[PDB]
């Protein structure tokens, strides 16, 4: 400001390409929250956080398994 | 104020070159009965600083006590009424305490949208 | 001993219940082994949650983000509730994208007034409005009002 200001990223939910996001926000250091029962990206996420294959195709059923 | 927009900024990837931004300036809606805002249009390739020297100085927005950037989909269609409640009554009703830069689509795409009415709803 | 090692292979399709209820039991064994995530396979197990008042099981496994519903999967499970006094299913079916302005017809809006007792007041107040087929609520509330301070049902 001399105070810093925090930033933080939301995510409702995303295709595969909300994990490219996520990926790129994460390794330039960025707070992500991810929306619990909103499906999507953000669920894959949440799920593996607190048969991986299977809940890749549960939440991306045309993605490509190997590279997500 | 506005008269070296042109020059800091620049619209159209290597078969395209730059040229001098054309689209800027305060916008007002039509009928809308809103506050006048501002709009820009800026190359992918324009470095954060200059822009946020814009805000902070040209514009006259002050320096935000947070930021908090929502992200997601479902594109046209708006979202279940959970979310909707998670979205007002949860980021921004906490937001209006601190005050905060929300950062979305400015687009009337359902999350943007539901931003933009919790927002004026708090407003 | 193979036999039950062949039985326990596939422990997914088999709970035990104890007399220290038989409803919950019922929901979580058929919640164990749907699967599949089209909305479809999971509509059974909604009304039969709105049935036996199981708020939770349907909060809980129903409603994840894993299974995309929409509007006209909740419809019917909604009138259900509605119905039945269901106020937590109401609340819920509501709460996960259910368009309410759309849902909300003269036709449905009549059939609910259908769901009073036959012997409690409001039925004998339309009947009595009737003789004065529309539920003809607007009369029975400037009865009860009068004119002041009535609503002009529909609102
Ligand atoms: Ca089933």
């Amino acid at each position: 400001t001399g105070i810093d200001i925090p930033v933080l990223l939301l995510l409702i939910d995303g295709d595969e390409k909300m994990l490219t996001r996520i990926e790129n926000a994460t390794q330039a250091q960025l707070p992500c929250l991810l929306v619990a029962g909103s499906g999507g990206a953000a669920d894959c996420l949440a799920e593996t956080l607190e048969e991986a294959r299977d809940r890749i195709r549960r939440f991306f059923p045309k993605g490509d398994l190997e590279v997500l | 104020e506005q008269s070296w927009i042109p020059k800091i900024f620049k619209k159209k990837d290597a078969h395209t070159t730059e040229k001098p931004t054309d689209a800027y300036g305060e916008l007002d809606f039509t009928g809308a009965g809103r506050k006048h805002s501002n709009f820009l249009r800026l190359s992918d390739r324009t470095d954060p600083a200059a822009v946020y020297s814009l805000v902070t100085r040209t514009w006259g927005f002050r320096a935000p006590n947070l930021v908090v950037s929502v992200l997601g989909g479902s594109g046209g269609p708006v979202l279940q009424t959970w979310l909707q409640d998670l979205l007002r009554r949860g980021l921004v009703r906490a937001a209006q305490s601190t005050g905060a830069w929300i950062v979305t689509g400015g687009l009337h795409t359902g999350i943007g949208r539901h931003v933009g009415v919790a927002v004026r709803d708090h407003q | 001993q193979a036999q039950v090692e062949r039985i326990m292979t596939r422990k997914e399709l088999l709970t035990v219940y104890s007399s220290e209820e038989f409803e919950t039991i019922v929901l979580k064994a058929l919640v164990k082994a749907c699967g599949s995530s089209e909305a479809s396979a999971y509509l059974d197990e909604l009304r039969l949650a709105v049935a036996w008042n199981r708020v939770d099981i349907a909060q809980s496994e129903l409603f994840r983000g894993d299974i995309q519903w929409r509007s006209f999967h909740l419809e019917a499970s909604l009138m259900d509730a509605l119905l039945n006094d269901r106020p937590e299913f109401v609340r819920l079916l509501i709460s996960h994208g259910l368009s309410l302005g759309h849902f909300l017809t003269p036709m449905r809006l009549a059939q609910l007034y259908s769901a009073a007792p036959s012997n409690s007041l409001i039925r004998n107040l339309l009947d009595q409005a009737s003789h004065s087929r529309p539920p003809d609520v607007g009369h029975v509330l400037r009865m009860l009002l009068g004119k002041m301070c009535a609503p002009r049902y529909p609102s």
